[PDB]
DNA sequence: CTAGATCACATTTTAGGCAAAAAG
DNA sequence: CTTTTTGCCTAAAATGTGAT
DNA sequence: CTAGATCACATTTTAGGCAAAAAG
DNA sequence: CTTTTTGCCTAAAATGTGAT
């Protein structure tokens, strides 16, 4: 397993626009963040080039990043 | 933080240029080194009619303009070509030179990218010399996976780009581009629409 | 007398290899270096199915088996075989770099002909994205007017290559070199009877 | 012009066996030497690939080489 | 033989700057 | 009020076509 | 369209080690 | 006497051919 991927969206410090689609999109773990693929949050109502672009900048200084493929899932 | 580049770069001066801009042409004098900081480019060279080919795309972090620093009055190798808008940084020969003696460790880190970049480019002339045009165009559909621009995709990683650019990094003809693209697609391979396409099993 | 070199060797194993023995297996793991100081050697690449290819030749002068020193637990990237009988200079990863930061002179030298070797590798690539075979063919006769075994001949420098090898050389098949050269003998380019050929008009 | 190429063969100070091939090939001056080509002097009856050898070194540690191309002679 | 290049031009696609709209 | 997303727009660039 | 690849095999060419011959 | 050139030799490698 790893540790970052149980906490919630809101231990990445987000700002309140990239908060509201994440929690209206049924994705409350970081573990289901790094899954998502770029293109696919994009499409995403009310979330467009900047958000996306913050959520791939808090993900990279924390190590992360989208896309990934994962295992033993809950 | 990173202290050796860090160093590097408080000998530099900076430079802006716009998207498409050219900052080296093949033949000029050559006596200054320039380091990528921001952006991509595109390393290009030319036919007497002016027919068009890429050896490779760099990035941030990529070094550029060195092969002359090495003997002397050599004149520059090829286009390098802004791709988007670049920020960059510029020292040189006298001063990089300078600058060895005094921390090789940096000589090291040019030196690190000029091995993997004979490497790619050595692959290339494999991919000439071995691969037909279908095949030629495999290879660099997946190099792209590879790339930072590269976005992450359902299906695979998913890249933005022309057919007629294609064509100057594969060698062929534009149309000939299109018509495998056509085939790709038929033997779901990948997804094309426009200038977005979607490369099927990588990531 | 060369002090930097003569030192550098005071520091490496001597082994001589047969001609057409091989020296570097591509893929291999890579952990030392090796340096030319008697002979020339063939740097080739191969295809899945065994075609092989020519990159470049190199002399008495010249180092080979570097790519991985920079990256760790890098794999051979093509092999090299020895033309002649080889007498060779040899040197581990491990050593190298202590000897660095003794004198970074050494490194110089060697990062000097990377880059000459990008340049050569890069036009290659122009041979091959923008030439015709007979083209190819052309530019690569006249290079080899420029290696140290090409013999001064009245008409122009003589050189003994083999049908077969120039198409592992320029990327065709050995019935069309053949092709070509009967060609290039009516436009009065060329003498050819043998292995050996007369290129009139340079020296 | 140039100093060395208006000196005799024997300043080359050779083997007797590539000695006795020049002079009898008329020639005379290290000029001449420098001008012929590598073909062209084994064809030469008792000059064989050492004596080529011989002449090629004898020349390279004292800067000269064959098929060299010269001006103003005599 | 097979694999690509080639032509001109009618139609399609993209870049990217702005404004209205929505979110905070 | 600001910041960010979306739809909208046109000249300019990219494309398919297909017989030889 | 154009420029090359391809097949098998009868004939040609080369490498290179030795010995006789010539030179010293 | 030695050193170096030349002719000589055969298995193995290199080559042309040419219609599709
Ligand atoms: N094959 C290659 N792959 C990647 N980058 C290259 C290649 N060839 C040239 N370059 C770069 O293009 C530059 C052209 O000018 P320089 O010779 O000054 O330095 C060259 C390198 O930085
Ligand atoms: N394009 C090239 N031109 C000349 N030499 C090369 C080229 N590519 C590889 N080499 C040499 O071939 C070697 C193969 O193994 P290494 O990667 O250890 O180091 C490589 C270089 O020394």
């Amino acid at each position: 397993f790893d540790p970052i991927l149980l906490r919630p969206v809101d231990d990445l410090e987000l700002t309140v626009r990239s908060a509201n689609c994440l929690k209206a999109e049924a994705i409350h773990y970081i573990g289901d963040l790094v899954q998502r693929t770029e293109v696919e949050l994009l499409k995403t109502p009310n979330l467009g080039k900047k958000s996306l672009t913050e959520i791939k900048d808090v993900l990279a200084s924390r190590g992360l990043s989208l896309g990934m493929r994962l295992e033993n899932w809950p | 933080t990173d202290p050796t580049l860090e160093w590097f770069l408080s000998h530099c001066h900076i430079h802006k240029y716009p998207s498409k801009s050219t900052l080296i042409h093949q033949g000029e004098k050559a006596e200054t080194l320039y380091y990528i900081v921001k952006g991509s480019v595109a390393v290009l060279i030319k036919d007497e009619e002016g027919k068009e080919m890429i050896l490779s795309y760099l990035n941030q972090g990529d070094f550029i303009g060195e092969l002359g620093l090495f003997e002397e009055g050599q004149e520059r190798s090829a286009w390098v070509r802004a791709k988007t808008a670049c920020e960059v940084a510029e020292i040189s020969y006298k001063k990089f030179r300078q600058l060895i003696q005094v921390n090789p460790d940096i000589l090291m880190r040019l030196s690190a990218q000029m091995a993997r970049r004979l490497q790619v480019t050595s692959e290339k002339v494999g991919n000439l010399a071995f691969l037909d045009v279908t095949g030629r165009i495999a290879q660099t559909l997946l190099n792209l996976a590879k790339q930072p621009d590269a976005m992450t995709h359902p299906d695979g990683m998913q890249i933005k780009i022309t057919r007629q650019e294609i064509g100057q990094i594969v060698g062929c003809s534009r149309e000939t581009v299109g018509r495998i693209l056509k085939m790709l697609e038929d033997q779901n391979l990948i997804s094309a629409h426009g200038k977005t396409i979607v490369v099927y099993g990588t990531r």
